[PDB]
């Protein structure tokens, strides 16, 4: 025994229990979505208001990278800063070597060698946090989400936190009612239904949701939050949905 | 007993992480074979999609080292996407330095003494993955060298990888007991590719629609990737067999 | 580089690595040290197992670290180098500023903040030694006589001793020596110096270095015959 | 248990210890509060002595001309976190000719404390901070955990027992929150909160620390007989 | 990151043991046999080639290296740890010698630089020892033939003739039965290929048995005309035919 | 600064060095010592560039000394003669070298002879019956050369010296002021205070 | 992180002892024993191989005995591997010594930094001392003849006879007994040579297990020379002093 | 084991309360400030009545409005002090005036946690800090080896420290003049301290406007302690 | 060749009386024969009640004053709000100003 003391040490089984561990940390998260739409993707996630002394809409979790990329997160919100911040250093250097924005898949790389970094000695602990991001390229749209481990793939939707299982359910069966595809209008006030379903599993306190996107229509290709009346019609659309 | 997780021997000579660090390469389930023609060399590798949200296109065990190299792995992504990484940069490194292109072997060499590196020191662990390379080498021909978390590596006339790696070994084995041959004797990548596809079938007992597969190709200059079209036209040439 | 804390306190507030450093002087050959009138005595145990000892070459017990500074010990051998080669290089450096040679207590405060450091500095252990320094101030005839420790806290001393069984010279020392009346001479600081050892010694052969240093840079060390009629003196002279 | 031995491990359920070891510092700490109107953003705290011949621990710190902080847990840690600040609101200044947004502070604050969350030899922070300030954007008050978690409030409290005057500030809410232009009233509204940290002990002349920083008020330190007014 | 084992994993037990020492010689004494023979015309090196796949091409790993144009390689235990001290080896013949007298290291030479790589691992900061034993052939103008061994701790041996793994025990038997001074190579070829027999069960030939020798040199190999004073290697690899041209007469 | 002569006589070397400092248009001093007593029985006279001078003779004093107490032990003058030199063809190729040229006159009690080395700036090193620095050989030099005797005595060799110093005093444009003259003998080292 | 693997090579035991010190002392009480002998003039170092095969080439094996320089000799007990890095640090040294003043390094200069050295990795570094104890033979013209001891403390010591390696207690005592101070080369030779051969926990003393050397002065008037012997000298003066 | 730089579970540093214990250990150090100057003073506590006590030295100048005595491991105590007078000396080279007392302890506080795996553990000593500036006149602090410090009108450090800030915090008021603080430390001292109090086992010090730092001679402390015992008697 | 120093013009004075002084300064900045600005402000309230000018080449200038009014701010910060003294104020500056002894402000400073 005494394996899953210290990072980057194999179990007899050829596993690492520290990641394992850290995994604990995301599951104990808020949950966080992304939904992909025909020019762009879709981001949203819950945040427990604490108190009434939480002054709303002014604990931003989603983060832009460059002007194309958004990443939201769950788990040890820190490291997920950490990590946005390592984030905008890779994609300065790419912009500033090759002139064009960094692209989706080669950002996810990026992103997927520094968390796997932290995987191979015994003098650093794994990301604490599964991020969620994407945007749009010179390719279309891509949306991805990075474990601990630092895993990562391509995503038609994904979930993560402590509400993951329904929001994948409901996932997989946007999936399948809207098969030719969806957009990023629909994406938005779908968003907005998934993390309402998702908050039963958080029931005690009540929450405030928080929206962003990607669209080449919609948005030009550029990460913007979603705000005022789009954000208001996505709440009463997952309000009437619910009941 | 904490001989058993740094890189230190244990009383009997062993090294146990190392040890753990195979059996880290079959965590994902995927068997992978290689074979050499003629004029081109072979890897296969099973693709596995459970989750209908992934995207498939980017579920991906093979990767275009350089413009003649590819390399399957078999282990985690991320160990799997580290030694990729590595090994492109070691390829452009080694044509900017001495002039031409990086042989198969000779970057499995260089990859095999990395990790060797890692069963040595004690603040780097092994990389828990098995790596395939491949290519049409300008002076051996057809090759595939494999190598693994010990920093062991040779060269193969046909190889494969996995948790059902057994099975597929001996029906190769029985191949070239019967061919008398280090290879298979084709012109066409695309016959070499239905026999490499054909011995898994035989060898593992089951069928492979076109999304069950990944294939690359080392030719003369080029390796590359099959599209699932690609092997849909492979899978109806064996059916009419 | 090797950073680790070794010197650490532990619950009750002690450093071990400190302590068992005295452990250490305790194991070592006795040394003794007496301030006369005008001059001070350093002696020195040498173990009595080292017979075919070759006593020309053998390094000496008492260091010369300056021409009118000396420093003996009990502890490590080995350490005690490390710490006499900085005390030579710190008192040509002195001489090199201030265009003077050090004081003695300029140079036991240096010796004793090296040790010091190396009581909480990563990487290393406090020296398993404690030191005597004597000698004179330059255009001073009033003696001096220091004692450091690997703790690195040092003091003024009429007489001290250090290493194994210092515990009864010492108590020898608190009864023989009056500080209304210090050793008049030469003569009288080095019997009394040889008499302390004579307590814990067994012979006094070539057990016995005796080192005197006087004002104005007149050190000599004594030899094996000149040390022999004192102790001849001595034992003739307790019977009553 | 065997997982707090340092900042660098999780423990079974994904917990980091010696991280939240730091945040009992702060339980153990004296309270001290904040809250905000529109107008004025405001700092209470109640100073420790040692004995009765000690002074009492300063609290309050000021970073710049529209911002600072109140402590609770190591001191020390204060110190060194709130001199970064001061750098910070300083470089802005000076590069930039910008008065650093009190929501930058904090980002920058976050950032800081994590990268100790997660090295070894390092230890994390352990002192909670409550940051106000008034920019660009009007008032504002912080929340700083040395876990690296940084959170936006109209009013919160933290040290030993500060829960009375959390629980009050959320009654009280609707009420302070509109103390507009009426700093002294906005004040009184904070001591009454900390009144509800109180046991045994009262408030007295150099016990009490306020601090304010508003539309046309630099951030300035009450202690002494200048609190008088207000007991 | 930054590697923060800047200690010793290797130190003394009680009893005086170096214990990562003593478990790298346990793990030469679990790998493949080798030896070497030395005759008054040239040494001979050899070893088994235990193939791990059938699948594998066995001559694409060689356990008999060329160090320099006389000087040659082979080892018992782990392979990998082989293999980057050939590397390490034949780069400090350059670095340490040839590049400041402008001529290869004399065989002791060359196997005391190997000998300083090996100890460093064994005292240095945050390794372990390498898991081999190496058998170092070699001929140098003013030393003649010579055949040494070295060791996890880094000690080296001059042997007349010797056996390294698996076994050892019998074959260092085997050899002294055998051994005079007046051996040519030709012979000591011959004891070679019988003292290895001994610890091969399977196939015995061409194929399974890799063996090379420091002899003659080689003016064919040299790869030029002209300067008549450079006259060729005396590192040889015997191949398959020749081994198997030598076990019809065995 | 300017003038420094050593001979070597029978059982003894004799160093001379000018006693003026002068700085532009002003004579600064004119009872400057241009020596550094190394060892009991090792002398060194120093002329060169100012500041470093001094700077570099004080340097090697403190490592004689230091050897002398770390060994209980006088270094022979050909040993400090090599640590001197070493120094200073260290120092030629260094970012800012010292612009110092020597004379060493030593007694080794071991071998019973009096010894004179010359080492210039660049770490030139040659053991001489007699030497000189600057532009004072190019008058001294022919006067020793002819007048000069290996079994000469104490009394001889100051009189050969004040041959040199009144050539000097003659031909010279500058004002020296003098000498200070000092032998180093089997007893260690004097100065002769009337010269 | 590493902290947890890291043994502490360098600290204090509760009795003041320095622990790998100590244990590197109990490796070394297992080697071959060595044994130096001075006399009035020459010195004599005499080792035992550790039991050796017949296989092994004698003449160009040097296990126990090595050169610094023309002037200075040691005998190694220990690790070999270790005594190595020590010897070449200590004939590099030598030369820088030479270099710099124009004379042969005093023998104990040599011996000093030697033994530095090793209390060095005692001290700082968190690594394991040198497995090696050391006699040092050699003349200056100060003291003439002389022989030192070091071991892993990084302590030295002179002596007029000593021994290292397995059964010193008993060497010692036999060494004792029969040294004499007007004792010459050849008388010291014999003595060296008898006193292997009663603490051998061999069967008995031959050629093939000795390692043998003097330094003398021996050759054209106040000058030094060291004569490593060679397998067939050594087989002669085991005859000649009636051992074999 | 473990690391030095680890909280407790109680969200305290284990290295930090330790040296606190090593500090309990040492001997006992009074101050006491007054509007007519601060006084410190200290127990030498030899150890062998051969050590020459005048060369015990626990009461230190720091510069001439700044003095400072210690109690703990003192040792420790040599390279805080040195500090000091360098950010003494350097604050008046880069202003032209004297530094304010609190201003150089807390830059000696600044040293206390600069410890890890910057030196290998705390300081094992406390200082007390005595001084006069002209914002804020006469001043006594507390600096121990966690960072914090602390202002006092009287304060008693080492192992008589628990019965002895008992003694002052029923005789200190803010009229007592510099001769009835002396007089007070004196009595203090004589009060906890193991041997009998002469003027060779304590010594007297004090910071005045006038007259900055003075360490007193053993006549002029032998005559005040004849003085004590002369008051004591009288009722 | 690039040469790091120009010069700016200008003139300033400062006359002390009893209980008062004044530093005053022309608002032109030139280049050569070229005028930059009619009113460009050249002396400066630095806090403390001290003003400041440094005058000749303007970018050191503008830097000294930036750095001097930096170091009023930190005098506060670190010695509890104590007012700097002119003449401490003039012992800061000497350690700014010598601080670049090999590469100088290009300014005469008078405050
Ligand atoms: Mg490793
Ligand atoms: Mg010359």
């Amino acid at each position: 025994t005494g394996y899953d003391l210290s990072n980057s040490v194999f179990s007899p089984d050829g596993r690492n229990f520290q990641v394992e561990y850290a995994v604990k940390a995301v599951e104990n998260g808020t949950t966080s979505i992304g939904i992909k739409c025909n020019d762009g993707v879709v981001f949203a996630v819950e945040k427990l208001i604490t108190s009434k002394l939480l002054v709303p809409q002014k604990n931003v979790k989603i983060q832009v990278v460059d002007r194309h990329i958004g990443c939201v997160y769950s788990g040890l919100i820190p490291d997920g800063r950490h990590l946005v911040n390592r984030g905008r250093e890779e994609a300065a250097s790419f912009k500033k070597l090759y002139k064009t924005p960094i692209p989706i898949p080669a950002f996810a790389d990026r992103l997927g060698q520094y968390v796997q970094a932290h995987t191979l000695y015994n003098s650093v602990r794994p990301f604490g946090v599964s991020t969620i991001f994407g945007g749009v390229d010179k390719n279309g749209a891509h949306l991805y989400m990075l474990e601990p481990s630092g895993s990562y793939w391509g995503y038609k939707g994904a979930a993560t936190g402590k509400g993951r299982q329904s929001a994948k359910a409901e996932l997989e069966k946007l999936v399948d009612h809207h098969p030719e595809g969806l957009s990023a209008r629909e994406a938005v006030k779908q968003a907005a239904k998934i993390i309402y379903l998702a908050h039963e599993d958080n029931k005690e306190k009540d929450f405030e949701l928080e929206i962003s996107w990607c669209s080449l229509s919609e948005t030009n290709g550029l990460h913007k939050f979603v705000k005022g009346d789009l954000l208001q019609e996505a709440i009463d659309f997952a309000q009437k949905e619910i009941n | 007993g904490y001989d058993r997780h740094i890189t230190i021997f244990s009383p009997e000579g062993r090294l146990y992480q190392v040890e753990y660090a195979f059996k880290a390469t079959n965590q994902t389930n995927i068997n992978s074979l290689a074979v050499r023609g003629k004029d081109c060399t072979v890897v296969i590798s099973q693709k596995k999609v459970p989750d209908k949200l992934l995207d498939p296109t980017t579920v991906s065990y093979i990767f275009c080292i350089s413009r003649t190299i590819g390399m399957v792995v078999n282990g985690p992504i991320p160990d799997a996407r580290n030694a990729a990484l590595r090994a492109k940069a070691e390829a452009a490194e080694f044509r900017y330095k001495y002039g031409y292109d990086m042989p198969c072997d000779v970057l499995a060499k260089r990859m095999a003494n990395l990790s060797q590196i890692y069963t040595q020191r004690a603040y780097m662990r092994p990389l828990g993955v098995i790596l395939t390379f491949v290519s049409v080498d300008e002076e051996l021909g057809p090759s595939i060298y494999k190598t693994d978390p010990a920093g062991y590596y040779v060269g193969y006339k046909a190889t494969a990888t996995g948790p059902k790696q057994q099975e597929i070994t001996t029906n190769l084995e029985n191949h070239f007991k019967k061919s008398k041959i280090d290879h298979i004797n084709e012109e066409s990548w695309e016959k070499v590719v239905e026999f490499a596809i054909t011995h898994m079938i035989d060898a593992l007992g089951t069928e492979f629609s076109k999304n069950d597969l990944e294939v690359g190709v080392a030719t003369k200059d080029k390796f590359f990737t099959l599209s699932a079209e690609n092997i849909e036209e492979r899978l109806v040439a064996i059916a009419e067999q | 580089g090797y950073d680790r804390a070794l010197s650490i306190f532990s619950p009750d507030g002690h450093i071990f690595q400190v302590e068992y450093a005295l452990e250490a002087v305790k194991r070592g050959t006795c040394a003794v040290g007496v301030k006369g009138k005008n001059c001070v005595v350093l002696g020195c145990e040498r173990r009595s197992t080292l017979k075919l000892q070759d006593t020309r070459i053998t390094p000496s017990k008492v260091s010369k670290i300056d021409s009118h500074v000396v420093l003996s010990f009990s502890g490590l051998n080995a350490d005690s180098r490390i710490l006499i080669e900085k005390a030579r290089v710190e008192a040509q450096s002195h001489r090199l500023t201030l265009e003077d040679p050090v004081t003695v207590e300029y140079l036991t405060r240096y010796v004793a903040g090296v040790q010091q450091r190396y009581t909480q500095s990563g990487g290393v252990r406090p020296f398993g030694v404690s030191t005597l320094i004597a000698g004179f101030d330059p255009r001073d005839d009033e003696p001096k006589l220091y004692q450091t420790e690997p703790s690195g806290i040092y003091s003024s001393w009429s007489a001290q001793t250090i290493g194994r069984n210092s515990k009864t010279v010492r108590e020898f020392l608190e009864k023989n020596y009056d500080r209304k009346e210090p050793p008049a001479t030469v003569e009288e600081c080095v019997k009394l110096t040889v008499r302390s050892l004579l307590e814990v010694v067994q012979t006094g052969a070539k057990n016995i270095e005796i080192t005197v240093v006087k004002p104005d840079s007149d050190i000599v060390a004594l030899s094996s015959e000149e040390i022999n009629q004192y102790v001849t003196q001595i034992e003739q002279e307790k019977q009553e | 248990n065997n997982y707090d031995g340092d900042t660098v491990t999780f423990s079974p359920t994904g917990r980091l210890f010696q991280v939240e070891y730091a945040l009992e510092a702060i339980k153990q700490g004296s309270v001290t509060v904040g809250l905000r109107s529109n107008t004025h953003a405001v700092l209470v705290a109640l100073k420790r002595n040692a004995d009765e011949l000690s002074s009492y621990q300063k609290k309050i710190i000021k970073c710049d001309e529209h911002m600072g902080l109140s402590l609770a847990g190591l001191a020390p840690d204060a110190r060194v976190l709130s001199n970064y600040l001061r750098q910070q609101c300083n470089y802005s200044s000076l590069v930039f000719n910008r008065k650093l947004a009190v929501e930058r502070a904090g980002h920058l604050l976050c950032d800081k404390a994590q990268k100790n969350t997660q090295s070894y030899g390092g230890r994390p922070y352990g002192v909670g901070l409550l940051i106000i300030g008034y920019d660009k954007s009007g008032a504002h008050l912080l929340e700083f955990q040395p876990s690296g978690n940084v959170t936006e409030l109209y009013g919160t409290a933290i040290g030993a027992r500060s829960q009375g005057a959390k629980t009050y500030l959320e009654r009280t809410l609707d009420t302070f929150i509109k103390i507009d232009g009426n700093p002294d009233e906005l004040i009184k509204a904070g001591v009454e909160a900390i009144s509800q940290s109180l046991r045994d002990e009262s408030l007295t002349v150099d016990n009490l620390s306020i601090a304010i920083v508003g539309k046309d008020t630099p951030f300035t330190i009450y202690d002494g007989e200048a609190v008088a007014k207000y007991i | 990151m930054t590697d923060r084992y800047s200690f010793s994993l290797t130190t003394f037990s009680p009893s005086g043991k170096l214990g990562q020492i003593d478990y790298a010689l346990t793990a030469v004494k679990q790998g493949v046999t080798s030896l070497g023979i030395k005759a008054t015309n040239g040494v001979v090196i050899a070893t088994e080639k235990k193939s791990s796949s059938p699948l594998a091409m066995s001559e694409t790993l060689s356990k008999v290296s060329l160090l320099t144009p006389d000087i040659g390689a082979v080892y018992s235990g782990m392979g990998p740890d082989y293999r980057v001290l050939v590397d390490k080896s034949r780069k400090v013949a350059h670095t340490s010698y040839k590049r400041i007298y402008g001529e290869y290291p004399p065989t002791k030479l060359l196997v005391s630089e190997v000998a300083k790589i090996m100890q460093e691992a064994t005292q240095s900061g945050g390794v372990r020892p390498f898991g081999v034993s190496l058998l170092i052939a070699g001929h140098d103008e003013f030393n003649g033939f010579s055949l040494y061994q070295v060791d996890p701790s880094g000690s080296y041996f001059p042997w007349k003739a010797t056996a390294i793994g698996k076994g050892s025990v019998a074959a260092k038997t085997f050899l002294e039965k055998r051994w005079n001074d007046e051996l040519e190579l030709e012979d000591a070829i011959h004891i070679a290929l019988l003292t290895l027999k001994e610890s091969v069960e399977g196939e015995f030939n061409g194929d399974t048995i890799e063996l090379a020798i420091i002899g003659d040199e080689n003016p064919d190999l040299l790869g030029y005309t002209g300067i008549p004073t450079d006259k060729g290697p005396r590192f040889r690899k015997l191949t398959s035919q020749e081994i198997n041209d030598r076990l019809e007469a065995l | 600064m300017d003038i420094i002569l050593g001979i070597r006589v029978q059982d003894s070397v004799i160093l001379a060095s000018s006693k003026a400092v002068t700085r532009g248009i002003s004579v600064l001093k004119d009872s400057d010592d241009k020596t550094r007593q190394l060892s009991p029985h090792t002398l060194m006279s120093f002329a060169g560039e100012a500041g470093d001078t001094v700077q570099f003779a004080e340097y090697i004093q403190a490592n004689i000394q230091l050897y002398s107490i770390r060994e209980d032990y006088e270094l022979s003058p050909q040993a400090v003669s090599s640590f001197v030199r070493q120094e200073l063809a260290k120092s030629i190729r260094s970012r800012r070298p010292y612009q110092v040229n020597v004379l060493i006159g030593g007694y080794d009690k071991k071998k019973n002879k009096p010894e004179l080395y010359q080492i210039d700036y660049l770490g030139t090193k040659v053991e001489l019956p007699y030497g000189a620095h600057g532009y004072s050989g190019f008058y001294t030099f022919s006067l020793l050369d002819h007048h000069y005797r290996p079994d000469m005595t104490t009394e001889e060799g100051l009189d050969l010296l004040k041959l040199c110093v009144q050539e000097l005093e003659k031909r010279m444009p500058m004002d020296f002021k003098g000498v200070i003259v000092k032998i180093v003998d089997k007893d260690g080292i004097r100065q002769v205070d009337d010269f | 992180g590493s902290r947890r693997y890291d043994s502490r090579t360098t600290i204090f035991s509760p009795e003041g002892r320095l622990y790998q010190v100590e244990y590197a002392l109990e490796s070394i009480s297992h080697a071959g024993t060595a044994i130096g002998i001075m006399a009035s003039d020459g010195i004599v170092l005499a080792a035992e191989r550790k039991v050796t095969s017949t296989l092994l080439e004698q003449d160009t094996s040097t296990e126990k005995l090595y050169k610094l320089n023309d002037k200075i000799a040691v005998a190694v007990a220990g690790l070999t591997a270790d005594a190595e890095i020590l010897i070449n640090t200590a004939r590099i040294h030598a030369q820088n010594y030479l270099k710099t003043y124009n004379e042969d390094i005093p023998v104990e200069i040599l011996v000093r930094r030697l033994s530095d050295i090793k209390q060095g990795y005692t001290q700082h570094g968190g690594l394991r001392p040198f497995g090696v104890s050391f006699i040092y033979a050699g003349y200056d013209d100060r003291y003439g003849y002389q022989l030192y001891t070091s071991n892993p403390s990084g302590n030295y010591t002179g002596w007029k006879a000593i021994s290292v390696g397995a059964n010193t207690s008993a060497a010692q005592t036999l060494l004792q007994m029969d040294y004499k101070d007007d004792m010459k080369v050849d008388d010291a030779i014999e003595l060296a040579l008898k006193t292997l051969s009663k603490t051998t926990d061999s069967s008995a003393l031959t050629y093939d297990r000795l390692e043998f050397a003097t330094i003398r002065k021996g050759a054209n008037d106040g000058e030094v020379y060291q004569k490593i012997f060679k397998p067939q000298e050594i087989k002669d003066i085991l005859v000649k002093t009636g051992i074999t | 084991d473990r690391g030095v730089s680890t909280f407790s579970p109680e969200g305290r540093l284990f290295q930090v309360e330790y040296s606190l214990e090593a500090i309990k250990l040492g001997s006992t150090a009074i101050g006491i400030a007054t509007k007519e100057g601060v006084v410190l003073g200290v127990e030498k506590r030899a150890t062998s009545p051969l050590l020459e006590s005048d060369s015990i030295e626990k009461i230190v100048e720091i510069d001439r409005h700044i003095g400072c005595a210690m109690s703990g491991l003192t040792a420790d105590a040599r390279s805080m002090i040195e500090h000091a007078r360098t950010a003494a000396v350097t604050h008046n080279l880069y202003y032209d005036e004297d530094i304010n007392v609190e201003s150089l302890t807390q830059s000696v506080c600044d040293l206390a946690l600069r410890f890890g795996e910057l030196m290998s553990r705390p300081f094992g000593v406390a200082l007390l800090i005595a001084g006069h500036d002209a914002d804020d006149g006469y001043q006594l602090f507390h600096a121990e080896p966690s960072g914090t410090f602390y202002r006092y009108n009287a304060k008693a450090i080492g192992s008589g420290s628990e019965g002895a800030q008992a003694e002052l915090l029923n005789e200190w008021h803010s009229s007592l003049t510099l001769k009835e603080a002396e007089l007070l430390v004196l009595k203090i001292l004589k009060q906890v301290m193991e041997e009998k109090l002469d003027e060779n086992n304590a010594q007297l010090s004090c910071i005045t406007k006038q007259d900055g730092f003075k360490i007193y001679d053993n006549e002029k402390t032998a005559e005040l302690i004849k003085e004590l015992k002369e008051k004591e008697a009288a009722e | 060749q690039f040469n790091p120093y120009g010069d700016n013009g200008g003139t300033i004075l400062g006359i002390a009386g009893e209980d008062f002084a004044v530093l005053a300064g022309d608002t032109r900045n030139i280049t050569d024969y070229s005028i930059n600005s009619r009113y460009e402000p050249k002396v400066f309230d630095c806090g403390d009640n001290i003003v400041m000018s440094a005058n000749g080449f303007a970018a050191d200038g503008d830097a000294l004053v930036k750095r001097f009014k930096n170091s009023v701010k930190w005098y506060h910060f670190d010695h509890n709000d104590k007012k700097l003294s002119i003449n401490s104020a003039a012992r800061n500056i000497q350690h700014l100003l010598y601080g670049k002894r090999f590469f100088p402000y290009y300014v005469h400073t008078i405050i």
